[PDB]
């Protein structure tokens, strides 16, 4: 109840998943999922994972330039498709709308179960830790522990990632 | 359970949705693959730093990175499916019906 | 869910036939209800209307399978006095099989679902009263 | 005959025959030995002989 | 006087699409010996520009 | 599930210490003997399928197959009885712990005990 | 299944249908035998237009020779039934 | 809050622009002038058609790198380490995977665009 | 494609299934079936056709929705408990994800339409390595979360694994289809009896793999894809097809073979709890795997088809490269029921 700026972020968040998961032209969809990758990082940046935001962020626009250009290349066609274009792209936004809008209000206005168990509310800023320490952040510290802690997690990453390097190179191979 | 925790949930279940009904286009299903990764991702993090697991936050960057992967492998398979077929409608993909 | 089984087993054997027939017809449209689901699914009907008439189709077949069922095995119940007996669900299921038959207008499949039927329901009856567990518990 | 050479040699491989035999010399001297072991190591423990 | 074995009449019936032909899948065709089917002809879509006059 | 987790187990021993102090398998045991026969038959199909005299190919390669087929086979039955041998000593360190759920009910005789009879006729 | 097993009734009703339906015909001097030049009085370009109606209608393409000695409908139809190998 | 502010002015002021841009000059738009461009003539088919690439693995490539990118990132933080020695190994390893892999790209012919 | 990128992309598969077979925490083993699935995509596209895109495309497609899956079940079995190791799964709707997700994996019904068409769009390599090895990371990380599976809906899954694949073999001619169709009704037979006792599920999982290996080799021997061209093998290799007919036999089931005791010991299992009723219902339901194995063995071994004229030319050739371990796994797959006690060197 305080400026609602995290629900309104999160309400938004499920808007753009709502644009993009009714598939209206992959344009579209890119542009969808551009705006929820931004308004999560806002999310995390609300609860201090500044860095995380940021490289998702980061992440999810080049994957989308990539998207873009692929969308372009071979998933084009005469008229694409808009939100409003056509009645099942239309039908799917319309519900996905209604379906969240029902689902903040069964939420808001009783304390009533809905898939995983009963939930409460009250404005994220309750569940916070009061946490009064530090000269470093905590968020930082953890990621650059993957250095020193994680060698096995890099190991199999750096080995997944040449793999699929060669992955790529092999299956567009042709013949 | 906080209702942030509830409309990242949602979103995932939107994007599972998304990706289950397919309309025609390869990279649209592609897409909706992504969403279920970048929901994944907010709410490990959102979980991670609630609870102060600090070696954990390392654990959404290593997510970060295999979605590339998969992302990588599905684009270049839909360039094989586009050379096949000139379109990258999911209809085409029904040799193996018999 | 499994709701619809307790308020059909909460209601005694041999009383309230019509409570009992609305439970059994609640059951029937359920299971018909999911198999129109999964028909469309995997079999598109080619046309909205189409998908409507075989879900109804499927929906409606199922639900008086049920209600005649359930109707007929309570009667025969209360009628004979015997509960804790087969042969009233043996009833149940035959006449629910004959309604099968009926529906899809063949002597042969309503023949053959009856007695199908029929055995099936009295063996349900006799896990029910010995104690069958078709999904056992892992015990040992 | 045979207008082709054969390619498996009309003698034996002989290193192939001698590795191969040596191999089945090996384990079964091993087992008997092992086998031996065994036996000695549970009459010591359990106090038969 | 001697045994009977299958002739080409029994052996062609379990060479067809699958077993059981119904009328859905009377239209079904076995896939090609080797598993490649023939290229389709797609047509390669140029882009046609107009450069210049202007 | 029931044997996975033991107190005091070496993840991939497939031998413990413990299982010393117990006879090991003879020789001459029939289940070894089972176990050369089935690498006497491999070596068999082994000379079949590359077309070759069956009985007579190849008697360093069906040597070879015996003594694989023996040798793997030994310590297979050791570790076999090793097991059977913990499920027994755990079953009755059990019940020697648990007296209460294993009781010794009372000795009656036939000529005690009434059983109903059915005449067959 | 396909397209069911099309006989020579189906084949001349939708030919006499395209005839129907041009608009340079009477469709009450219109019959079986009638010949495209000396009962409707047209020239050979009307009958190219109505080769390529039979054309777009049986949805196969009719080549030049074969084709400009169609003059009637019953002649179009026995075509049709040659190419799809309609004997009913 | 300060950010919210200054995105809102930033996105507020250029809205206000178009909004001039639009509203303030006279319009006179016919068939003629909102037509598609091109140098003298009518265009032949459509923009919306395939537009072929010749750089897509350069592009899959793009995507991995990218993540590399990411995995790199924390350095500045992770050089504050105690155990340097570790450290450093694993960044030098992440490092010359990355460039193994760029050179295996390069050397089977990855790096060419499509003929 | 080169030999040695070949065997680091099976090597990258194999230490995928190892990792997630040695790891603890719930990351590594997501991790470990990420890279299995990444180095497995381009094994089933090897020989390159449109129907080898199509397989891959829907392998993928398929995988990766069931990694979506199980990564939201770690997340949320870790917002409501904090743990990342891989144990008893605290939260029910997270089970429910988890083995949902793994059953997809596997290819158990309801989520078993993929197998047939994966298998029938890859070559007979890579349809051995997905039909045996493609199953242990499933199954290894299903047995370790068995305290929490719901018997209800694993076992649902389970009868309906075995009803869908013994009806869809009986429709079938082409041979890979058919061993799709047996993989899944095996699946069926092997997360039946994973409440009550794994020991049983992984007795079943080696007989299995015995089965289908010495199956696909000989399949391989005999450069057959089809019942017909499988028809022709009599006329060059009789002593192949007779194996043949030993291993199917064996594979449907009847005793004193190899394939009788998996299921033997999976039926006494169930009755030492009560579960009566089940074991009956997959006893006469593996009926219809034997009928398809039976229609294999008739067209193959029991009588004489038809031949062509030009394989008197294949009379004159041998086979250049012979698969070694083909002998052991025939014999493995048939005589290996006396020793049935060995079992005990399982748990
Ligand atoms: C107490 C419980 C009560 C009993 C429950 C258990 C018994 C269930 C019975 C249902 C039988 C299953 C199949 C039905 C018949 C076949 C389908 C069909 O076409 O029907 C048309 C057929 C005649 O029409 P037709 O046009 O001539 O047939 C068309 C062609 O023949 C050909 O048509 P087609 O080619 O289009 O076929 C349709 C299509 C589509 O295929 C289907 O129809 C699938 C339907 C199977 C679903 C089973 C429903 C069970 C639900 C239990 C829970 C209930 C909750 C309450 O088939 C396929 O494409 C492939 C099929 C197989 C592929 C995989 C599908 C399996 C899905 C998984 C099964 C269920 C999963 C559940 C969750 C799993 C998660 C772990 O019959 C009907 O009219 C429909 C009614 C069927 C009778 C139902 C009897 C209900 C009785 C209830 C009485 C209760 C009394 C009170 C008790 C206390
Ligand atoms: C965390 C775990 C949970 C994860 C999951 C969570 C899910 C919830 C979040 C969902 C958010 C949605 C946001 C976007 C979704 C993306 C949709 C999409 O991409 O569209 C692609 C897809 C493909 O479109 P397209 O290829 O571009 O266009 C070509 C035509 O569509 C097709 O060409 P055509 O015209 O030639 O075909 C003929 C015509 C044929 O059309 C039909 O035949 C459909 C007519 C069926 C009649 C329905 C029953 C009527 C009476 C039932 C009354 C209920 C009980 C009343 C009492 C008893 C009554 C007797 O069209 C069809 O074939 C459509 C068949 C599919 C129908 C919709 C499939 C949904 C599931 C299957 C339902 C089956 C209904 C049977 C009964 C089920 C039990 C009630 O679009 C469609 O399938 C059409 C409808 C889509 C709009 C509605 C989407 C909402 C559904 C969401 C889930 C369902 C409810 C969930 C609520 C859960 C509670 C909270
Ligand atoms: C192990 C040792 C050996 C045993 C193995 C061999 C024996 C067992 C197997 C053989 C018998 C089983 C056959 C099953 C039924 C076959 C029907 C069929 O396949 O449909 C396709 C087939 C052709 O398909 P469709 O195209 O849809 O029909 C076109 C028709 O051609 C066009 O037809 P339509 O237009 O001309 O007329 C149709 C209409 C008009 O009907 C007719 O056309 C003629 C009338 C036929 C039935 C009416 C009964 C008249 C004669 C009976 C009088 C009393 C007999 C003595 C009984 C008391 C003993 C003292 O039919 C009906 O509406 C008949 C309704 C049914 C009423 C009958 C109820 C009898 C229940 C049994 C009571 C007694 C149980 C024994 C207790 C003994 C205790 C000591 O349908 C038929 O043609 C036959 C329909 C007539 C039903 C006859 C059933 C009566 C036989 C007794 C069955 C009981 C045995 C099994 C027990 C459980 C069964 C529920
Ligand atoms: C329970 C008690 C014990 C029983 C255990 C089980 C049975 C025994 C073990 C089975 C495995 C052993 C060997 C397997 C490979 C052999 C394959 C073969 O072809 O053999 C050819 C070979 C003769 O061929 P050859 O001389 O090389 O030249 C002729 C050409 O090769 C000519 O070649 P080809 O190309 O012209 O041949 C074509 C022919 C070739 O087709 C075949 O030969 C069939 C291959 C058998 C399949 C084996 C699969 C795995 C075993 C499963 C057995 C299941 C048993 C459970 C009950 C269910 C029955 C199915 O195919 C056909 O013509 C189509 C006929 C279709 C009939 C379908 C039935 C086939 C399945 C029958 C399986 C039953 C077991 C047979 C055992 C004996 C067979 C040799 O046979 C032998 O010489 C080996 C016999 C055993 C050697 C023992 C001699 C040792 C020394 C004797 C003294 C003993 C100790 C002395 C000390 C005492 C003090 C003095
Ligand atoms: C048809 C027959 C199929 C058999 C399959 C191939 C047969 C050869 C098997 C190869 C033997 C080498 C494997 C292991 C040897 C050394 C490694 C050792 O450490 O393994 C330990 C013990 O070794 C293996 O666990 C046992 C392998 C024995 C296989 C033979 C049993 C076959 C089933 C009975 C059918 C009869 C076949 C007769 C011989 C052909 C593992 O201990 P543990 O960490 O605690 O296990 C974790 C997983 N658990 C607890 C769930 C089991
Ligand atoms: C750079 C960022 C900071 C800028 C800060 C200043 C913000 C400026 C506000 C934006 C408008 C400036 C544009 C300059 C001229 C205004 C044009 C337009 O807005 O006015 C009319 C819009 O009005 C409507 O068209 C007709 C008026 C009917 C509606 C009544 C007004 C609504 C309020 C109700 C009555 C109250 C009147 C005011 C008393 C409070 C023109 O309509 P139209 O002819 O199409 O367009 C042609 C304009 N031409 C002629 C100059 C070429
Ligand atoms: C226990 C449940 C009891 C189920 C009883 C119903 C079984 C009836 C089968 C007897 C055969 C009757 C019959 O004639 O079948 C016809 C009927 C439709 O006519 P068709 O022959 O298919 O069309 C050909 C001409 N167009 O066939 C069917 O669809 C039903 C056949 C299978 C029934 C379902 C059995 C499933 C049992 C296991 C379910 C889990
Ligand atoms: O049915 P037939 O007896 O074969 O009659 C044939 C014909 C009527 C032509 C008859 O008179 C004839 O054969 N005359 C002999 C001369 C001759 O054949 N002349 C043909 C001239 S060819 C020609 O001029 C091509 C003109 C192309 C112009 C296209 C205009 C496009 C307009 C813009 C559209 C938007």
């Amino acid at each position: 109840m305080t400026m609602y700026i995290a629900f309104i972020l999160s309400t938004i968040f499920v808007i753009g998943f709502v644009g993009f998961s009714s598939k209206p032209s992959p344009i579209y969809g890119g542009l969808g999922l551009i705006v929820s990758g931004g308004v999560g990082c806002g999310i995390v940046l609300n609860f201090g994972g500044s860095f995380l935001g940021l490289m998702v962020f980061l992440i999810y626009l080049g994957g989308m330039l990539v998207v873009f250009g692929y969308t372009t290349a071979m998933a084009t066609e005469m008229y694409p498709e808009v939100w409003v274009s056509n009645k099942t792209v239309f039908g799917a936004f319309v519900s996905g709308l209604m379906m969240e809008f029902c689902m903040v209000y069964y939420a808001l206005k009783e304390e009533e179960v809905e898939i995983i168990f009963k939930f409460n509310g009250l404005g994220d800023w309750v569940i916070y830790d009061t946490g009064d320490s530090g000269f470093f952040s905590e968020e930082a510290m953890g990621i650059a522990a993957l250095y020193s802690y994680g060698t096995w997690l890099v190991i199999v990453t750096g080995w997944s990632l040449l793999i699929g390097v060669v992955v790529i190179m092999e299956i567009t191979r042709g013949n | 359970m906080p209702l942030v925790y509830m409309n990242i949930i949602m979103a995932f279940a939107i994007a599972l949705a998304g990706l289950l009904m397919y309309r025609s286009h390869l990279m649209s299903s592609l897409l909706c693959l992504e969403g279920m990764m970048l929901s994944l991702f907010i709410m490990s993090t959102l979980i991670i730093l609630n609870t102060h697991f600090t070696l954990a936050n390392m654990m959404p960057i290593i997510l970060l990175v295999f979605a590339a992967c998969e992302a990588a492998l599905g684009l270049s398979l839909l360039v094989m499916v586009s050379n096949t077929y000139g379109t990258d409608y999911v209809q085409n993909l029904n040799l193996l019906q018999c | 869910a499994k709701t619809l089984l307790h308020k059909y087993s909460d209601i005694p054997e041999g009383t309230e036939c019509h409570r009992k027939a609305y439970a059994s017809t609640s059951i029937g449209g359920a299971t018909g209800l999911i198999v129109s689901a999964y028909s469309i699914a995997l079999k598109p009907p080619a046309s909205f209307l189409e998908g409507v008439a075989r879900t109804g189709r499927y929906t409606f077949t199922s639900a008086a399978i049920g209600a005649i069922f359930g109707l007929t095995s309570c009667i025969s119940a209360q009628v004979r006095e015997k509960p804790d007996d087969p042969l009233n669900y043996f009833i149940g299921g035959c006449a629910g099989g004959l309604t099968l038959g009926a529906r899809t207008r063949s002597y042969g499949i309503g023949a053959a679902a009856c007695a199908y039927m029929g055995l099936t329901a009295a063996l349900v009856k006799m896990g029910q009263l010995e104690g069958w567990q078709v999904f056992a518990e892992p015990k040992v | 005959k045979f207008y082709i050479r054969e390619p498996p040699h009309g003698s034996p491989d002989w290193l192939k025959v001698g590795l191969t035999l040596g191999t089945s010399v090996f384990l079964w001297i091993y087992l008997i030995k092992q086998h031996k072991e065994d036996v000695l190591e549970y009459k010591r423990r359990n106090g038969l002989e | 006087a001697r045994q009977w074995q299958p002739d080409v009449e029994w052996a062609e019936q379990f060479g067809g699409a699958v077993m059981y032909p119904t009328k859905e899948t009377a239209h079904w065709k076995p896939p090609p010996w080797n598993d490649v089917d023939p290229p389709k002809d797609t047509l390669v879509s140029n882009l046609t520009l107009n450069f210049g006059p202007q | 599930t029931m044997m996975s987790g033991r107190p005091g187990r070496v993840p991939l021993q497939f031998l413990p210490n413990e299982a010393r102090s117990l006879p090991p398998p003879k020789l001459t045991d029939p289940r070894l003997v089972y176990m050369g026969f089935l690498g006497y038959c491999s070596g068999l199909i082994d000379n079949a399928i590359r077309r070759r005299p069956v009985v007579s190919a190849g008697l360093h390669r069906q040597l070879l197959y015996v003594t694989s087929f023996v040798f793997f086979g030994y310590y297979l039955l050791k570790r076999q009885d090793y097991m059977y041998a913990l499920r027994d000593h755990d079953m009755f360190a059990y019940v020697k712990s648990h007296p209460e759920d294993f009781p010794e009910k009372d000795k009656k005789t036939y000529g005690e005990i009434l059983e109903e009879f059915h005449p067959v006729r | 299944s396909d397209a069911p097993p099309l006989t020579l009734e189906a084949i001349k009703d939708r030919v006499l249908y395209v005839l129907k339906l041009y608009d340079k015909i009477d469709p009450e001097k219109l019959s079986v035998n009638s010949h495209f030049m000396k009962d409707l009085g047209l020239d050979s370009l009307d009958q190219v237009e109505i080769i390529m109606a039979m054309e777009d209608e049986f949805g196969f393409e009719i080549p030049d020779i074969d084709a400009e000695k169609l003059m009637c409908p019953q002649e179009i139809v026995d075509y049709i039934a040659d190419k799809k190998d309609v004997y009913e | 809050m300060n950010i919210m502010l200054t995105l809102l002015t930033n996105v507020t002021l250029a809205s206000l622009l178009v909004l001039i841009a639009f509203w303030l000059p006279q319009l006179n738009a016919y068939s003629e002038k909102t037509s598609p461009y091109e140098c003298g003539f009518d265009p032949m088919g459509s923009a919306r058609l395939p537009f072929s690439m010749k750089f897509f693995l350069v592009a899959i490539t793009f995507l991995l790198f990218d993540l590399e990118i990411a995995l790199l990132l924390p350095l500045p933080w992770a050089s504050q380490t105690n155990n340097l020695k570790t450290m450093l190994t694993m960044a030098l390893f992440l490092l010359i995977l990355l460039a193994a892999s760029l050179a295996y790209e390069w050397t089977q012919k990855g790096l060419e665009w499509a003929e | 494609m080169n030999p040695i990128i070949y065997t680091t992309l099976i090597m990258t598969v194999m230490s995928g299934t190892m990792l997630v077979m040695i790891s603890s925490h719930w990351l590594l083993i997501w991790i470990g079936f990420e890279m299995n699935l990444l180095a497995m995509i381009p094994v089933l596209m090897k020989n390159f056709n449109p129907r080898a895109t199509e397989a891959a495309t829907k392998y993928f497609l398929t995988q990766a929705t069931a990694s979506m899956m199980l990564m939201m079940a770690i997340i949320i079995n870790l917002l409501y408990s904090g743990q990342w190791t891989i144990t008893k799964m605290f939260n029910p709707v997270a089970m429910t994800m988890m083995t949902m997700a793994l059953a997809m994996k596997l290819g158990l019904s309801p989520f078993h339409f993929w197998v047939p068409e994966v298998t029938q769009g890859i070559s007979l390599q890579a349809g051995l390595l997905l039909l045996t090895w493609q199953k242990l990371a499933p199954l290894s990380v299903l047995c370790q979360i068995s305290q929490s599976i719901n018997p209800n809906l694993m076992l649902t899954m389970a009868m309906l694994s075995i009803l869908i694949g013994g009806w869809g073999g009986l429709n079938q001619t082409q041979l890979r289809k058919i061993m799709a169709y047996s993989s899944i009704a095996h699946m069926g037979w092997m997360t039946a009896v994973l409440p009550y006792n794994t020991t049983m599920t992984i007795l079943n999982l080696l007989i299995y793999i015995t089965m289908t290996l010495a199956m696909f080799m000989l399949l391989i021997h005999s450069s057959a894809t089809t019942t017909l061209s499988l028809s022709h093998t009599w006329n060059k290799m009789p002593v192949i097809t007779s194996l043949m007919m030993v291993t199917l036999l064996s594979m449907g089931g009847l005793p004193p073979l190899s394939g009788f005791m998996p299921k033997w010991m999976i039926i006494q299992e169930m009755t030492k709890n009560e579960s009566i009723i089940m074991p009956t219902l997959m006893a006469m339901t593996a009926l219809l795997n034997l009928y398809f194995y039976m229609r294999l063995a008739y067209s193959s071994s029991l009588t004489m088809f038809p031949s062509t004229n030009n394989m008197k030319m294949k009379w004159q050739f041998e086979h250049t490269k012979q698969m070694k371990l083909l002998p052991t796994m025939i014999v493995l797959s048939t005589l290996v029921l006396p020793m049935t006690p060995a079992l005990s060197s399982l748990n």
